[PDB]
């Protein structure tokens, strides 16, 4: 109620959000995946997944 | 060179003529400009950019 940002941005922080609340404990979180150098299991994370769509299309894969 | 004069073109002032005719084959500039662009109607909210920037947009953009 007190915003005056659009759909967009307010998408966006609330991805980025949802991915700082995945910095919590307990395996399949980032922490324990960085001690154990798991760096590909965070890119099947589902928040990713979310965020995907707000990503430019054309340029997604460089 | 300019339309209303299309059968000539100037080479340092020196005038040249086209040995043929056109009216039209011309007047459709809209991809002489950029490679991958196209011009379209003006509008003022539109953000200026340069030349490198270019490869990072989108389309309807």
């Amino acid at each position: 109620d007190l915003a005056v940002l659009r759909d967009e941005k307010t998408a966006i922080t609330k991805g980025y959000e949802a991915l700082i609340k995945r910095l919590g404990t307990g395996d399949n979180d980032i922490p324990s995946l960085i001690a154990k150098k798991d760096y590909l299991s965070l890119y099947n994370l589902p928040e990713v997944k979310l965020m995907a769509p707000l990503i430019r299309p054309n340029r997604k894969g460089v | 060179w300019s339309k209303a004069d299309s059968s000539k073109i100037y080479c340092h002032g020196i005038a040249i003529r086209v040995p043929l005719v056109v009216g039209d084959e011309h007047m459709d500039t809209s991809l002489a400009l950029l490679e991958g662009f196209s011009v379209c109607e003006n509008d003022p909210r539109a953000p200026m950019v340069t030349r490198q920037d270019l490869i990072d947009v989108g389309f309807g953009q």
